[PDB]
C-alpha cells in the first residue's frame, strides 16, 4: 500500500524525534553555561573578560549535539535512507 | 520577485540596526585604540626627548 | 542526497592552502613584528 | 517546495563531481581574505597611526596568540598562530557574505540565492575539519615521534580508558565539520522557508534572522577556532 | 539554649544563655539556633544583631566589624564596635547617615536598624 | 487509503515532537538563566547592570533554538517534504 | 479507513506532545525562576522591591514559550495542515 | 475501521501525553520552589512566613500552568476536536 | 477488528502516559524536598520541627498532582471516554 | 488480528511507560536525597544519626510511589483492563 | 497477520522503554551521589573512609530499581504475557 | 497477512533505540556530573586530583556499567530478537 | 503491504530515538561540565591549564556516549539488522 508512504511516515517521526532531542539538550546546555557565566560575572567584574573563553568554549561543545542531529535530520527528511 | 522585494527589505532594515546601534560603538573603540596608540607614539617621542 | 562528500572536496581545500600562504607570508609575521 | 540539498553549476573534471557554487562562494572568500591581506600588507604602519584594517588584523592575532600561548607554549607551535587565525577570519566571512540580499525567484517559488556560504556544502567544512586533523596530528607525531604519539593518544590522559580514547580521536574531526554545517545549514534551509511569506510579510522575519545570524556566524567562526588551537595543543604535549 | 558573646576589641561587651541569634553576614540574614553546625561568617558592613533570650525582651545590638562564629555550643560575635539599643541615639544616626565615608554610613545604618527605625 | 494521509499524519506527529522538545529547552534554559540573574542581582544590586549583558546572550542563544524549532514544524506540517 | 480520521488522529497525538513538552518546560522553569526568587527573599528581603523586575521577565518569558506552543496546538486540533 | 475509534484512541493518547507532561512540569517545579522554602527556613526559621507570599507565587503559577492542560485534556476526550 | 479493541489500546497507552508523567513528577519533586530537608537538618537540627510545616506542604502538594493523575487514569482505563 | 491481540499489545506499551517513568523517578530522586545524605555525613560526621530520618522519610516517598507505579503496571500486564 | 507477532512487537517495544526509563535513572541518580561523594573527599579526605558507607545505600536504592526494571524485560519479552 | 517477521523487526528495532536513547541520557549526564564535581574538586583543591580520580572513576565505573548493560540488551533485540517465527 | 517498508520505518524511528536520547544526554552533560570549568575559571584566574584535563576527560566521557549512539543509528539506518 504505496511502501513509500510508510517509509516517509518513518522519516517525518524519526526526525521529529531528531529535533526534540537535540533541542532539549542545546537549551538544557546553553542555560547551565548561561547560568555559570552569569554567576561568575556577579562574583566579581574583571572576570567577565576571562570566562567567555571557556564559556563559548562549553557552548561549542553543547552546541554541537544539537546540530550534528540538526544535519541527520535533513538527512531523514530530505534525502531519506531506503526510500525505494 | 516578490521574495527577492521582501529580502532587500528585510537587509535594508538589517543595515539600518547596524548602522544605528552597532557601527556606532565599533568606531568608538577603533578610534579608542588608535588614540591610544598615538598618545603611545607621542609620548615615546616625548620621553626620548627628554 | 547532500551529506554524501563531492568531488570538490578537494578544491576548496586547494583554496585553503592558498589563503594560508597569503597569511603566513603577508598578514601574520608582520603583525607579530608590529606588536 | 523548497528543494534543500540543490546545487547550481554543477559539473565534471577527471571522472569527479564539482559543485560550482561552493567553489564560486569559496573563491569570492578567499578573494576577499587575500585582498584584506594585501590592502594591509601596503599600509601596516609599525610607528604611525594603523589604519582600520590594521587594527582588525592585529586584534584577531593578538586573541588567537593569547589563546595560544595560555593553552600550549607559543614558542613551541609558532605555525598555529597562522593557521588558527585565518580559519576564523575565512570561516568569518564565509558567513557574512550570506548577510547580502541575494534571494530571488527561481520561477517555481522556491528561494535561489547568488550566494550560499560553503559550510553549507559538505564538503567545505569536510574538508576544513579533515585538513585541521591531520594537520594537529601530524604535529603531535613530530613533537612526540612517529611510534610515541599514536601510544600516548591512544593511552589518553588515563591508560585504562584506551577505548573511549580511540572514539574521543574520531570525536574531534567530524565533531569540528558537522557542527559548523549545522550552524549554517540551518541557515541556509531557514531563510527559503520565509521566502514563502510574501514580501510584506518576508522582510520582518528574515530581517531579525539575518541579524541574529550575523551573530552565530561569528560565534561559530570563534569556537571552531579556539577548538583548533585547544586540539593542538591536546595533541602536543610531553 | 547557647552561650551567645558578643565581644569588642576593647573588652567583652555581653554574655549570656538565649534561644536564637538573627544576623546578616555577607551572603544574606541568618538565624543560629542551640545546635546550629559549626560556622565562621563575617557580619555585613553595617549589620545588626538580635539576640532572643528566655524571659527577656530581644536584644538588638548594632555591629562593627562583626565576625560572627558559631561553635558546637557557643556564638559569638567579634565587633570592631558595639551599640545596644538603650544607648543608641536616633537623631545622631539619622544626621550622620549617608556621610561622605561609607563606613561611617555603615554604623549610622546599623544604629538605625537597632533602632527600628530602618 | 491515499498515500498522502499517511505522510500529513508523519508529519504533524513530528512537528509535535519538534514543538514538545523544543518549548522544553527553552522553558528549562530561562528558568535556569534567569535563575542565575535573578540570584545575581539578589546578591549584588550595583551589579544588576553589568548581569543583563551576558543573560541576554544565553537567552540569545536558548531562545534561537526554539524558534529553529518553530520553523522545522512549520515546513513538516505546511511543506510536508516528500508529500508528492 | 477515512484519510481525514487518520489526519486528525495524528494531529490530536502532535496536540499531546506539544501540550506536554510546553507544560514540562514551563513548570520546571517557573519552579527554578521561583526558586531563586524565594532564595534572594530569604537571603535579602530588602532585595524584595527590585527581584519583581527580573523575575517577571525570566518568568515572563517562561510562559511566552508555552503560551506560543499552545497557540500551535490549537492550529493543530483546529485547523490541522492538510486536513481534507 | 470505524473512523471514531482511530480518532478517540489518538484522542486518548494525546490526552496521556498531555497529563504526563503536565504532571512531570508540576512535580519538577513544586518541588524545586519547595526547596527553595526548605533551605530558605532552614536558614531563617523566623523568615517562614515571609517566604509564604512569594513562594505561593511561582507554585501559585507552576501549579495553575499545570491546570491548563487538565481543562484541555477534557477538550480532547470529551468534546474530541474532528470528531466524526 | 472491533472498534473498541482499538479505544481500550488507545486508553490503555494514555493511562500509561499517565503514569509515566505522574511518577517521573513525584520522585523528582520527593527528592528535591528531601534534598532540602536533609540538608536544613543538617543545618539546623532544631529547627526540625519547624521545617516539617513546609515540607508536608510541599511534598502534600506534589504527590497531590501525582495523586490527581491516578484518578484521571482510572477514567482512562475504567470507564473510557468516547467508548462505543 | 485478534483484538485481544491489540489491547494486549497496548497494555504491554503501557506497562512498559509506568515502568520507564516510575524507574526514572526512582532512580533520580534516591540519587538526589543520596546527594543530600553524603553532603550532610561528609560536613558533620557525627550528623548520620538524625540526618537518617529525613532520608528515610525522602527514601520512603520514593519508594512508594515506584511501588504504586509497579503495582498498576503489574494490573496493565496480568490482568488488562477492557479486554475480552 | 498472526496475534503472537503484534503481541511480540509490543513487548519489545515495553521493554526497550522500560529498560530506557531504568538506564536513565540509575545513570542520573549514581551520578549525583558520585558528585556527592567527590565533593565530600575533597572537601574531608580521610572522611572517605566512612563516605562509602552512606554512599553505596544510595546507590543501592538507585541500582536496585534499574535491576527490578531488569526483571521485569525477561517477564516481558522471554515470557510475553497474554500470548496466545 | 502482513509479513510478521517485519513486525517483530520494527519492534525491536524500536525498542532497542528506545534502550539507547535511556542509556545515552543516563550515561552522559551522569557523567556530566560527577565530572562537574572532579572538575570543582580540582578547582577548590589542586594538589587532590589524584585523590579525586579513585572516587570519580567509580562512579563513572557504575554509570558506564548501566550503559553497556543497555548495550548487551540492544543487541539481544536487533540481531538475536526474541519472540521471531 | 511491504514488508521492507515496515522494518526500515521501524529503523528510521529507532535511530531517531537514539539519536535524541544521546543529543539530550550530550547537550546537558557537556553544559554541566562546562558550569563546572566556567564556575572554577571565575574562582580561580590561573587554574585554566589545570582545569582542561578534568573538563577534557568528562567531555570526552560525554561525546564517546554521544558517538557510539551516533555509529548504532547509522547501522541502525544504513545497514538495518533483520532487513529482508
Amino acid at each position: 500500500l504505496d511502501p513509500n508512504a510508510i517509509i516517509t511516515a518513518g522519516a517525518l517521526i524519526g526526525g521529529g524525534l531528531i529535533m526534540g532531542g537535540g533541542a532539549i539538550g542545546a537549551g538544557i546546555g546553553d542555560g547551565i553555561a548561561g547560568n555559570a557565566l552569569i554567576s561568575g560575572i556577579a562574583r566579581q567584574p574583571e572576570a567577565q573578560g576571562r570566562l567567555f573563553t571557556p564559556f563559548f568554549i562549553t557552548v561549542g561543545l553543547v552546541e554541537a549535539a544539537y546540530f550534528i542531529n540538526l544535519a541527520f535530520m535533513a538527512l531523514f527528511v530530505f534525502a531519506t535512507p531506503g526510500l525505494q | 520577485m516578490s521574495i527577492f522585494i521582501g529580502q532587500l527589505i528585510g537587509f535594508a532594515v538589517i543595515a539600518f540596526i547596524i548602522v544605528k546601534w552597532v557601527v556606532p560603538p565599533v568606531r568608538t573603540l577603533m578610534r579608542n585604540q588608535q588614540e591610544a596608540v598615538r598618545a603611545a607614539l607621542a609620548e615615546s617621542a616625548e620621553a626620548a626627548k627628554k | 542526497n547532500f551529506l554524501i562528500p563531492n568531488g570538490t572536496f578537494f578544491a576548496v581545500l586547494i583554496i585553503f592552502l592558498i589563503v594560508l600562504g597569503v597569511i603566513s607570508k603577508w598578514v601574520v609575521p608582520p603583525i607579530s613584528k608590529v606588536l | 517546495a523548497i528543494h534543500v540539498g540543490h546545487h547550481t553549476l554543477v559539473f565534471e573534471l577527471f571522472g569527479m563531481t564539482f559543485n560550482g557554487d561552493t567553489i564560486l562562494a569559496t573563491a569570492v572568500t578567499a578573494v576577499i581574505v587575500i585582498a584584506l591581506a594585501f590592502y594591509l600588507r601596503a599600509k601596516v604602519t609599525s610607528t604611525g597611526v594603523p589604519s582600520g584594517v590594521q587594527l582588525f588584523w592585529e586584534a584577531l592575532t593578538i586573541q588567537m596568540r593569547q589563546q595560544i600561548e595560555g593553552s600550549i607554549g607559543m614558542k613551541i607551535a609558532p605555525f598555529v598562530l597562522p593557521l588558527s587565525v585565518t580559519i576564523f577570519v575565512f570561516i568569518l566571512i564565509s558567513n557574512w557574505l550570506a548577510v547580502l540580499p541575494l534571494q530571488y525567484g527561481g520561477a517555481d517559488g522556491a528561494a535561489a540565492e547568488l550566494y550560499k556560504a560553503p559550510a553549507s556544502d559538505i564538503n567545505f567544512v569536510l574538508a576544513l575539519a579533515l585538513f585541521v586533523f591531520v594537520c594537529y596530528h601530524a604535529a603531535g607525531i613530530w613533537r612526540r615521534g612517529i611510534v610515541g604519539h599514536p601510544i600516548k593518544v591512544v593511552k589518553g590522559h588515563v591508560a585504562f580508558l584506551a577505548p573511549i580514547n580511540i572514539v574521543e580521536e574520531l570525536a574531534k574531526p567530524i565533531s569540528l565539520a558537522l557542527r559548523l554545517f549545522g550552524n549554517i545549514f540551518a541557515g541556509g534551509i531557514l531563510v527559503a522557508l520565509i521566502a514563502m511569506f510574501p514580501w510584506y510579510i518576508q522582510w520582518f522575519p528574515n530581517a531579525v534572522w539575518k541579524t541574529f545570524d550575523l551573530f552565530v556566524g561569528l560565534i561559530q567562526a570563534f569556537i571552531f577556532s579556539l577548538l583548533t588551537i585547544l586540539y593542538f595543543s591536546q595533541s602536543m604535549e610531553l | 539554649d547557647l552561650n551567645v558573646e558578643i565581644v569588642a576589641v576593647e573588652r567583652e561587651l555581653w554574655s549570656g544563655p538565649a534561644t536564637f541569634v538573627f544576623t546578616r553576614t555577607t551572603a544574606g540574614e541568618i538565624g543560629i539556633l542551640p545546635r546550629h553546625i559549626p560556622l565562621v561568617a563575617q557580619l555585613v558592613d553595617d549589620a545588626m544583631v538580635r539576640v532572643e533570650r528566655e524571659g527577656e525582651d530581644d536584644l538588638r545590638i548594632a555591629v562593627d566589624g562583626g565576625f560572627l562564629s558559631v561553635t558546637e555550643e557557643t556564638v559569638r560575635i567579634l565587633v570592631e564596635n558595639a551599640q545596644f539599643e538603650s544607648e543608641i541615639d536616633a537623631d545622631a544616626a539619622k544626621e550622620d547617615a549617608a556621610s561622605d565615608d561609607e563606613r561611617t554610613a555603615a554604623w549610622g545604618r546599623a544604629r538605625l536598624r537597632a533602632l527600628g527605625q530602618i
